[PDB]
């Protein structure tokens, strides 16, 4: 299963 | 920023023998920007062709997957043609039962 | 040995030329699994082998949002690293994401990677410890600054070593039939008169799994990697691989020359003349 993205750059 | 252009192998997918039908590969691989053209061709004329999904290699350079349907014969001519932001016109390899 | 599961993201910019178009695709060892793609005339997360789809639809509709935001977050970051590099709103730009987890013996993560690239050189890097950064340049170093304040390596660690590893072994058992068993290479060698002061010698390797493979050619014990021609892995197409290595050797030398093969569904290191 894919990752929550959590942060951007 | 960086520029790459693709490797390209034309190979079918399994050994070739004459009247047994197979699949014709062009496997574009370490090239970089991800925007690219793929057509394959037999005698010099287009084919209708399916294709893998964009991914890349560990050293970030991309790769594709282009395929299709064929039986080969002894004479009929089939090759892969390419178009980059690298290449100034599109390049063209032939298709080499042994390589 | 080691089992993986790892995802590839790419985003590419285009710039006042539509919208920003965003590709992942998913992969359990070699095999390719899922993919995604926003370009694509109905962007949803689908199957892309047999053994994946005996998976539920609360499945498709969880990884179908969740990598549709994660689109929306690289459209962002595109922009973001457009102003880092003080760039024009005009070219095209890259951004490239892999992250994944290897499986230990024991069934838990043997190690865990997450790095980026913006127009394919090497931007961000999570260390193999998932609490430190690697940054490469001082814009990468403003992500870094950023990634430390919201404590993102523990959230990367956490997925990594939860939910990652479970995901690779559930896969490890959906696919059971083609992910746990290797197809050691079909090889043969090839005799091409080139000239009569050479012919070429073709040693192949054809539908092997997974990627992984040694070819290399000896003259009575001696490696001759040195003038040998030795084409990049390539797919099949149907799941498995190809490679093939080739040497020039003078005319009637033939079996004065040996192919060896390495690959891990082999009992033993394969040897090989051309008859």
């Amino acid at each position: 299963m894919t990752a929550h993205i959590t942060v951007p750059y | 920023f960086v520029a790459r252009p693709p490797k390209v192998q034309v190979y079918s997918r399994h050994p070739a023998e004459n009247g047994k039908p197979n699949y014709l590969n062009c496997y574009v691989s370490g090239f970089h920007p991800p925007q690219i053209e793929i057509d394959l061709l037999k005698n010099g004329e287009k084919m209708n062709a399916e294709q893998s999904d964009l991914s890349f290699s560990k050293d970030w350079s991309f790769y594709l997957l282009v395929h299709t349907e064929f039986t080969p014969n002894a004479v009929d001519q089939y090759s892969c043609r390419v178009k980059h932001v690298t290449l100034d016109k599109p390049k063209i390899v032939k298709w080499d039962r042994d390589h | 040995g080691p089992h993986s599961l790892s995802y590839f993201y790419t985003a590419v910019s285009r710039p006042d030329r539509g919208d920003s178009r965003f590709i992942a695709v998913g992969y359990v060892d070699d095999t390719q699994f899922v993919r995604f793609d926003n370009y694509a005339p109905n962007p949803r997360m689908e199957p892309r082998v047999p053994w994946i789809q005996q998976e539920g639809q609360e499945y498709w509709d969880r990884e179908t949002r969740n990598v549709k935001e994660t689109a929306q977050t690289y459209g962002v970051g595109l922009n973001t690293l457009r102003g880092y590099y003080n760039q024009s709103e005009a070219g095209s730009h890259t951004l490239q994401s892999m992250y994944g987890c290897y499986l230990g013996p024991d069934g838990l993560l043997l190690h865990g990677y997450r790095q980026d690239a913006y127009d394919g050189a090497d931007y961000i890097a999570l260390n193999e410890d998932l609490r430190s950064w690697t940054a490469a340049d001082m814009a990468a170093q403003i992500t870094k600054r950023k990634w430390e304040a919201a404590d993102e390596a523990e959230r990367r660690r956490s997925y990594l070593q939860g939910l990652c590893v479970e995901s690779l072994r559930r896969y490890l058992e959906m696919g059971k039939d083609t992910l746990q068993r290797a197809e050691p290479p079909k090889t043969h060698v090839t005799r091409h008169p080139s000239s009569d002061l050479g012919v070429t010698l073709r040693c192949w390797a054809l539908g092997f799994y997974p990627k992984e493979i040694s070819l290399t050619w000896q003259r009575e014990g001696q490696d001759q990697s040195q003038d040998m021609e030795l084409v990049e892995t390539r797919p099949s197409g149907d799941g498995t691989f190809q490679k093939w290595a080739a040497l020039v050797v003078p005319p009637g030398e033939e079996q004065s020359y040996t192919c060896h093969v390495q690959h891990e569904g082999l009992q033993e290191p394969l040897t090989l003349r051309w008859d």
